[PDB]
C-alpha cells in the first residue's frame, strides 16, 4: 500500500489544498492508499491526532470494528471522536437508528 | 451522529482510483 | 455570579437523564447567561466537551469574537471545530471572505498540539 500524494476531495497535494488555498498535510488509508487533507475530510485537530494512532480506513474501506465487515454500510456509525466505524446492530445494546446528538464510541468514552 | 451517508454528503465526492 | 441552569435547553433533562439518549449525562453551561445543555444535545464531541470546560464557554446567543471582543456581525462568526470559540471571518489572519468548505480550527487549539 503506497499512499496517494493527492487529496481525493480537492485533488491538491501536500503543498496546496485547492479548497483552502493553503498547503496542508495528507492522511492516507492503510488499506487502499486513498488520501485526503484533514480539512477536506472535515476532521477536527483532535480527530486528526486520533487517526494517526491506528490503521485508519477511508470512507470506502471503513469496516465495523466489531464484526469486521464493510457490508450494510448504511448501518455504520462513524465515531465523532476517532472515526472508527460501528454497525448500529453490532453495538450492545443495539440501536434502531442514528442518535440525534453527537455519538462517540466506547473506546473513546473510556479514555476519560 | 454520523453515518457513511452523512460523511459522503459532508465531504463531497472522491476522485476515482 | 452566574447561576447555571439545572436542565438542558434541547431535551429539558437534568444531569440525571438526557431525554434523547436515555442515559445520564453532565450539563455544560454558558458563562454569561447560565443556559445549559448536554454535550451530546449540543452536538459536541467528547474532546470538545473537555475543551469547553477549560474556559468560560459561551452559548450561541452570547458568543463574542475572541479577537475583537464584540458580538456585532454575528453572522460572520466562524466557530472553531475543536473548542467552539468564535472568530469573525474578517478578524482572522489572513481574513477570509466566506466560511471554509472544510473543517477549521483556531490558532489556540493548534498551539495546544505543540
Ligand atoms: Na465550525
Ligand atoms: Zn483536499
Ligand atoms: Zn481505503
Ligand atoms: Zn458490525
Ligand atoms: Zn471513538
Ligand atoms: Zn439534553
Ligand atoms: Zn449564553
Ligand atoms: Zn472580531
Ligand atoms: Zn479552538
Amino acid at each position: 500500500v503506497i499512499p496517494n500524494n493527492y487529496c481525493d476531495f480537492c485533488l491538491g497535494g501536500s503543498n496546496m489544498n485547492k479548497k483552502s488555498g493553503r498547503p496542508e498535510e495528507l492522511v492516507s488509508c492503510a488499506d487502499c492508499g486513498r488520501s485526503g487533507h484533514p480539512t477536506c475530510l472535515q476532521f477536527t485537530l483532535n480527530m486528526t491526532e486520533a487517526v494517526k494512532t491506528y490503521k485508519w480506513q477511508c470512507i470506502e474501506c471503513k469496516s465495523c470494528i466489531l464484526c469486521g465487515t464493510s457490508e450494510n454500510d448504511d448501518q455504520l456509525l462513524f465515531c465523532d471522536d476517532c472515526d472508527r466505524g460501528y454497525h448500529m446492530y453490532c453495538l450492545n445494546p443495539p440501536v434502531a437508528e442514528p442518535p440525534e446528538g453527537s455519538w462517540s464510541c466506547h473506546l473513546c468514552w473510556e479514555l476519560l | 451522529a454520523r453515518t457513511k451517508q452523512t460523511a459522503r454528503k459532508s465531504t463531497g465526492g472522491k476522485a476515482p482510483r
